[PDB]
């Protein structure tokens, strides 16, 4: 019963540490990985690091007990470190994105103007807003009715609270980064698309190929990011507005709570696991 | 470890750290250019036409090596002329590993001409083998060419005179400069055997101000955003 | 080039003049110069970490 | 001409003078002499800085700084012993392909491709080091120099000629033809009264610094001679050459003594030294490693493995206490 969830949970928040952990420790062992790209890859790395080793062990102690034991104060602590790390992970993306939209689009500010300095600008502007989005609901923005239930542990469910952190932590970037994305992929579609006869051949199917590998590559990137984190954001707006006549299923809700957790897992599989530089620097250190 | 010569040599090597750490950052942010090609190819030619408007931004003439530094729309770029470097290439060919393209300069005119070390040697077969042999070496794996082809005027005066069978035994076709220009691009183009991996740009010289360095431009700005392309699995 | 051949020839017969020893004497010279200065040798022999500097001051 | 006849007549008389000469290989010689046994060496200091692939380094005869060259444009005088960087000259030419060390410590050279030899003044009445003289001459990138003392300095170029060089004046005081390719290495005698040099013929020739004339010279690699180093008693040299086969040269013997192969090197040598004794030959080499050969016996005692690239130069102090290899991922590996 409750044995085959633990074990379930437990080898997913392994699995996500030591991919993290693999990760941060290639970027910082290694001379080659130590660009402004690798350095976003790595925050990002640290920070679903943080979410796994700071928030999925509470988080499955929660879900296999199905009542919260830690206390209040341990409760509230947990879903400030739920909101803020979850939050930077997610704008964590959306900077990593914007930084390859920048070297893509913008090849002389890339020569130019490109710097770590700039790396760790967009790393503290995404744990700023997670701050942002996790401290509101410390002071203020918080109805008796959380504190009602000593035996449980939720989200503030307030109204205002739900739009701005809802908003601020997936729609915004959710919009950013499709967007980004978008001008990223027309960029790579225009660069692609720019005997004799085998050569028009040979130059046909290898533009064919470089399409099918562009959407093939934003497909995994945008699909990823949304089958985890859209499933959460549409319920965690949808429910607190809806106090009734829409119940949710425990199973379905704590899928969907795991699903978003489980992209802090994905996350270093598709930005870090699948790039050559990485393979590399990992068949070095084996 | 805490003596005063200890911390003042610690302190000189911290400055001296960063002193090299901010040499470094300013030269990675100049693009760098390998120029090649055969004798009297017309890259004295090309390299004129580029530092006409910008340049640069008791020593002793070198004679081996060229420095070639001139920025075009915010651009740092720093070519290197080799052409003075008359020794077996493949010694110090692993020098320019990681240059970001390599400029390859050919006269379209020494088609009728041949070697002065012997007549059996056309100049074009000269730059054909040059062309194959620094297109495909292991260096030069990822780094795109950019070929150019000067003296149009000249070739065209001369295949008016003069066919173009003589340098190129099966080539069949009305000869102008059209046709033949392109015959001849199209056979330097067929010497990559690397087309996954690298591109080349082919322009054929101009005697417009600008066009050349612009084309330079476009095509270093394209290499770049390709290897932007490539790195986040774009390409 | 006459010359050079000249030159070249030259060259050739002011090499092949040279006296020469047998192969033997030369390894065993080698050999023991191996061998005497063997006790001198950090690299052949690790030296202890009390007067070795890169390892301990 | 009919010069041709008389050349190949000497050329089979001096081999035949070679072949008589062998009476006992190196090996047989050297079986009774017990093995070095494995050589495990652990990097010591990392020396850290470069920007680019090193191409040369050379130590003090105090054994403790030592200079490399990288294609950075920086020369870096560092502290083997603290990792201080003592200095970091800016090089006018980035091409830099070979670097050297005065013996009495003052001077340290450099070049490259471009045809000069640059030589800069450490210890000085400002404490600021300034290019003392640029010695200019050689019609081909300029492959290796070494100081014959604190006012001379040879170089060899690719112009298939080496030069003997006077400081003080700047021209070349002799100049040692004889190469038929790019000459790619140059080791000075422990008397500094002779060096040989490895050129792209595939073959190294013992010049007389004072004469200026061919001694004497060793074909016996099949490809162009990468390093070239004197072994310690100065009657015998070693040569790394893109063979991947290092060779021993005896002087008086006047041939080959010994072949350093191994089936599992297909790689180039790109640099060779040996040890105070002369009983380990130290060889980078193009597979990211540098393999210790025991001179005598030709058996692979150790591998200074550690580098990310191809280790194109390498070291071993005066005193023999250490090792120093750099390599073309930008750091300089003192072993010990
Ligand atoms: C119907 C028609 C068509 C559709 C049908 C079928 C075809 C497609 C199906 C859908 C695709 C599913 C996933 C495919 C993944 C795949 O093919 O991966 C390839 C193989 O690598 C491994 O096997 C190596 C994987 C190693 C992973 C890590 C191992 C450990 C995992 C746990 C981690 C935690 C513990 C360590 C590698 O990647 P790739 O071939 O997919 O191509 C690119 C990739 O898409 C780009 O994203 C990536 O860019 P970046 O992400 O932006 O940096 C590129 O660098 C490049 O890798
Ligand atoms: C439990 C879940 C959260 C685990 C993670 C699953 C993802 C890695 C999956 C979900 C949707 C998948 C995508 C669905 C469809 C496609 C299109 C497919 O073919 C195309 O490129 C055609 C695209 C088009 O026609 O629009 C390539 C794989 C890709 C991007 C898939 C890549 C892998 C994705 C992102
Ligand atoms: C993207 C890749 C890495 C796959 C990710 C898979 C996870 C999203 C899965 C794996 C194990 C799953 C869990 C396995 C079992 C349970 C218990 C289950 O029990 C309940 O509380 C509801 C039923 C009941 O009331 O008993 C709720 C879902 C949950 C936490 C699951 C949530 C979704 C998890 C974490
Ligand atoms: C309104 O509920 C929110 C708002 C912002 C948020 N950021 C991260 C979370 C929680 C993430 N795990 C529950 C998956 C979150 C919840």
């Amino acid at each position: 019963y409750q044995v085959i969830t633990s074990l379930l949970l437990g080898t997913l928040i392994f699995c996500a540490v030591l991919g993290n952990a693999c990760v941060v420790a290639a970027i910082a062992l290694e001379r080659s990985l130590q660009n402004v790209a690798n350095y976003l890859i790595g925050s990002l790395a640290v920070t679903d690091l943080m979410v796994s080793v700071l928030v999925l062990p509470m988080a499955a102690l929660y879900q296999v007990l199905n009542k919260w034991t830690l206390g209040q104060v341990t409760c509230d602590l947990f879903i400030a470190l739920d909101v803020l790390c979850c939050t930077s992970s997610i704008w964590h993306l959306c900077a990593i994105a914007l930084d390859r939209y920048w070297a893509i689009t913008d090849p002389i500010d890339y020569v130019n103007k490109r710097t770590p300095r700039r790396a760790a600008a967009l790393i503290s502007l995404t744990w700023l807003i997670g701050f942002l989005i996790s401290i509101p609901p410390m002071l203020g923005w918080r109805t008796p009715e959380d504190r009602s239930d000593p035996d449980a542990c939720t989200i503030s469910k307030d109204h205002g609270y739900t739009i701005y952190s809802t908003f601020g932590a997936f729609y915004i970037p959710l919009l950013l980064m499709l967007v980004l994305y978008g001008r990223i992929f027309r960029a790579a579609r225009f660069r692609i698309r720019k005997k004799n006869e085998r050569n028009a051949e040979a130059k046909r199917k290898m533009a064919l190929a470089r399409e099918r590998k562009t959407v093939k590559t934003l497909g995994i990137i945008m699909g990823t990011f949304i089958l985890c984190w859209l499933p959460f954001f549409i319920v965690a707006l949808v429910l607190p507005f809806c106090e009734s006549s829409c119940h949710m299923p425990t199973l379905l809700g704590a899928i969907i709570n795991w699903l978003g957790y489980s992209n802090s897992l994905l996350n270093p599989v598709i930005y870090a696991y699948f790039n050559k530089d990485f393979q590399n620097a990992f068949k070095k250190i084996i | 470890t805490l003596s005063a010569e200890d911390k003042a040599a610690v302190e000189r090597s911290k400055m001296i750290d960063r002193n090299l750490r901010e040499d470094g950052e300013k030269a990675a942010r100049e693009v760098k250019l390998l120029l090649l090609g055969a004798g009297e190819s017309g890259k004295n030619t090309i390299v004129k036409q580029m530092k006409i408007i910008h340049e640069a931004g008791t020593r002793v003439k070198t004679t081996g090596i060229v420095e070639t530094h001139f920025t075009f729309k915010d651009l740092h770029f720093k070519m290197f002329d080799v052409g003075a470097q008359r020794s077996e290439r493949k010694k110090w060919i692993h020098c320019f590993e990681g240059v970001t393209a390599i400029i390859f300069c050919v006269a379209l005119s020494d088609y009728d001409l041949v070697l002065a070390e012997d007549e059996e040697m056309n100049r074009m077969h000269a730059s054909m083998k040059l062309f194959d042999s620094i297109c495909n070496n292991k260096w030069f794996t990822d780094t795109s060419i950019i070929l150019f082809l000067n003296k149009k005027d000249l070739f065209e005066e001369k295949i008016k005179k003069s066919p173009l069978t003589i340098c190129y035994p099966e080539y069949a076709g009305s000869n102008t400069y059209e046709e033949a220009a392109a015959y001849i691009q199209c056979q330097f183009e067929d010497l990559n055997k690397r087309k996954d991996t690298k591109e080349i740009y082919t322009h054929f010289t101009c005697s417009t101000d600008t066009k050349n360095v612009q084309f330079v431009f476009d095509a270093v700005t394209d290499v770049i955003i390709k290897n932007n392309l490539k790195d986040c699995g774009l390409f | 080039s006459i010359a050079q051949a000249r030159k070249l020839v030259e060259q050739l017969k002011m090499e092949a003049n040279i006296d020469r020893i047998k192969v033997s004497k030369a390894a065993a010279d080698l050999m023991a110069y191996c061998e005497a200065h063997a006790k001198e040798d950090p690299l052949l022999t690790p030296v202890p970490a009390s007067e070795n500097p890169f390892r301990e001051k | 001409d009919q010069l041709r006849q008389e050349a190949e007549q000497l050329k089979n008389q001096i081999r035949d003078a070679r072949k008589a000469c062998a009476d006992a290989t190196l090996s047989q010689i050297t079986n009774n002499i017990d093995p070095v046994g494995r050589i495990q060496m652990r990097t010591r200091r990392t020396l850290r800085g470069h920007l680019a692939k090193i191409y040369a380094m050379h130590w003090g005869t105090d054994s403790r700084l030592l200079v490399s060259a990288s294609q950075d444009g920086k020369l870096i005088i560092w502290d083997s012993y603290t990792t201080n960087k003592v200095h970091a000259i800016p090089l006018r030419s980035s091409w830099v392909m070979t670097c050297a060390y005065a013996p009495s410590g003052n001077y340290v050279a450099c070049g490259g491709l471009d045809n000069i030899c640059s030589i800069y003044n450490l210890k000085t009445r400002e404490g600021n080091v300034r290019v003392s003289r640029e010695l200019a001459g050689h019609t081909g990138y300029l492959s290796c120099c070494r100081f014959l003392d604190d006012n001379q300095i040879v170089t060899s170029s690719g112009d298939t000629t080496c030069a003997l060089w006077d400081i003080e004046t700047g021209q070349q005081t002799t100049t040692f033809t004889g190469h038929t390719g790019d000459v790619m290495s140059l080791s000075l005698a422990p008397d500094t009264r002779l060096f040989v040099s490895g050129a792209c013929d595939a073959s190294a020739k013992l010049w007389d610094v004072r004469e200026g004339m061919c001694r004497q010279t060793f074909t016996g690699h099949e490809s162009d001679i990468n390093a070239i180093c004197f072994f310690p008693n100065g009657n015998a040299f070693a040569t790394g050459s893109d063979d991947a086969t290092c060779r021993l040269f005896d002087l008086r013997a006047d041939q080959e003594l010994m072949t350093y192969s191994h089936d599992n090197i297909i790689c180039g040598i790109t640099s060779v030294s040996f040890s105070k004794s002369g009983r380990l030959l130290l060889a980078g080499y193009d597979d990211f490693n540098c393999n210790v050969w025991d001179a005598l016996k030709a058996d692979r005692a150790g591998v200074l493995a550690g580098h990310d690239n191809r280790v194109s130069c390498l070291g071993v102090t005066d005193d023999g206490m250490a090792v120093a290899t750099g390599s073309w991922d930008s750091f300089l590996k003192i072993w010990n």
